[PDB]
DNA sequence: AACCGAGCCAATCAGAGCGAAGTGATTACCAACCCGC
DNA sequence: TTGCGGGTTGGTAATCACTTCGCTCTGATTGGCTCGG
């Protein structure tokens, strides 16, 4: 249920991720959400979905969920990847740093076609 | 006007025809699922009888090596 | 071992089918990205009044 | 990682606002009551049919599980009796 | 349908990455383009699992509940139980 | 020593949003007819 | 032949939603230089 948080993550790297998800959950339970203000534009999320010609009609909700879900996705991966860079003494987040983080958890096994071994 | 009022009918007619189609479908889905399983239950009863006879033969043989 | 996540595996293969089919319909020959998209912005990027270090300004 | 028990509220059901007013005739009132019932009774026999399906689906899963266990119990009894017999056989001579 | 419809805007994806990391950090143009491709697949991946399930019940509309189901189905329990709170505050 | 690259920058204009129209879905009403009592 | 109560119909009404096209204002695109790495 919450096993994906520190999956392939140990040391102080496990706490920082759990600390994030907790901050996420707390601000999802707390602050008044403006469902117009979004870091990722709703219109394009719908286009990415409607890029699959199997999908026809989409509820206004799904884009709004994906907008937040993607924000939290990008942020956790970037952080996971950022550890790999600091372990290898780098200030620049490389493609390999991301790749390296995707192999840590079996949750990212859908991206293997985007970034092969 | 008639362009929408009579369309509302065409879209309702569709509703009743879809609901009348699902009630019939799911009624026939019960006949299949209850028959398909009436087969499976009869298949296992065939195995139990054969497995039981197989036990009885092997128990009679081990009985033969002890029955003296 | 090399055994992947079973929950996704079934959907991962389904995507490979849809992902391949689309790439052909898009008429896209190259696998790599383009250097730019919009010519008006590219043309505005040359017209662009710059400084000595290549930074823009007005 | 902890969260509270959050429940998704159902999306607002579509259709025509149910008439707030009471009809001023008992003859059209009992009509309304009996017709309103008809719309629920019909809508219920298709709703209750998913329960009929999922009852069979679950009641048949339990009986299948009993057999698949019962044949494995009777399968191990054969595999037991074979080797046990094999011992008596060898120890006889 | 265009070609770059299958991706989200790179500058938007990049901006979320800048915020995730310290101010003194830098992010490879390759790494940004990788993230863009990733997050864009994350959408299409979850959508397809919600799309087929909807075609079984023979719906046309794909609703947020269908998304939250598809997430738990593809082992995104954490995401599903997080966005469950976002949808509940939305619907009221 | 040799190389590779991300920040830097702020104006263009392709799109993000917004609302309107359209159509579908869904629930509710009713007059009319039937049936049992 | 009265009266009472329930079922059924087709037709209308009402609310929610989903799309498409139009207008507006935004913020994503944009590359050449430096110093780092
Ligand atoms: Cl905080
Ligand atoms: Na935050
Ligand atoms: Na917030």
């Amino acid at each position: 249920t919450w096993a994906n948080v520190n999956q392939g993550l140990q040391g102080t790297a496990r706490d920082i991720l759990t600390t994030y998800w907790q901050h996420v959950i707390n601000h999802l339970e707390s602050d008044n959400h403006d469902y117009k203000i979004h870091q990722l534009p709703l219109a394009r999320i719908k286009k990415v979905m409607k890029a699959d010609p199997e999908v026809k009609m989409i509820s206004a909700e799904a884009p709004i969920l994906f907008a937040k879900g993607c924000d939290v996705f990008i942020t956790e991966l970037t952080m996971r990847a950022w550890i790999h860079a600091e372990d290898n003494k780098r200030r620049t987040l490389q493609r390999s740093d991301i790749a390296a983080a995707l192999s840590k958890s079996d949750m990212f096994d859908f991206l293997i076609d985007i970034v092969p071994r | 006007p008639t362009k929408r009022k009579a369309q509302n009918r065409a879209a309702q007619r569709a509703f009743r025809e879809r609901r009348a189609a699902r009630v019939s479908e799911l009624e026939d889905q019960i006949k299949k699922i209850e028959d398909d399983h009436e087969i499976h239950v009869a298949t296992f009863k065939e195995q139990i009888a054969n497995l039981s006879r197989e036990v009885e033969q092997c128990r009679t043989e081990m009985g033969w090596w002890r029955d003296r | 071992p090399l055994y992947v996540n079973a929950k996704q595996f079934h959907r991962i293969l389904k995507r490979r089918v849809a992902r391949q089919k689309l790439e052909e319909q898009l008429r896209l020959t190259s696998k790599g990205r383009k250097p730019y998209l919009h010519e008006s912005r590219h043309n505005h990027a040359m017209r662009r009044p710059r400084g000595p270090g290549g930074r823009f300004l007005t | 990682v902890t969260s509270k028990e959050w429940i998704i509220p159902p999306r607002p059901k579509p259709g025509r606002k149910p008439a707030t007013d009471t009809p001023p005739t008992k003859r059209k009132a009992q009509n309304r009551a009996a017709q309103r019932a008809f719309r629920e009774r019909r809508a219920a026999r298709v709703s209750e049919l998913e329960d009929q399906i999922k009852k069979i689906e679950d009641d048949h899963e339990i009986h299948v599980a009993t057999f698949k266990e019962q044949i494995a119990n009777l399968s191990r009894e054969v595999e037991q009796c074979r080797t046990e017999m094999g011992w008596w056989r060898d120890r006889s001579h | 349908m265009k070609e770059q419809d299958r991706w989200l805007p790179i500058a938007n994806v990049a901006r979320i990455m800048k915020l995730a990391l310290p101010e003194n950090a830098k992010i490879a143009k390759e790494a940004k383009e990788c993230m863009q491709e990733c997050v864009s697949e994350f959408i299409s991946f979850i959508t397809s699992e919600a799309s087929e399930k909807c075609q079984q019940e023979k719906r046309k509309t794909v609703n947020g509940e269908d998304i939250l189901f598809a997430m738990t189905s593809l082992g995104f329990e954490n995401y599903a139980e997080a966005l469950k709170i976002y949808l509940s505050k939305y619907r009221e």
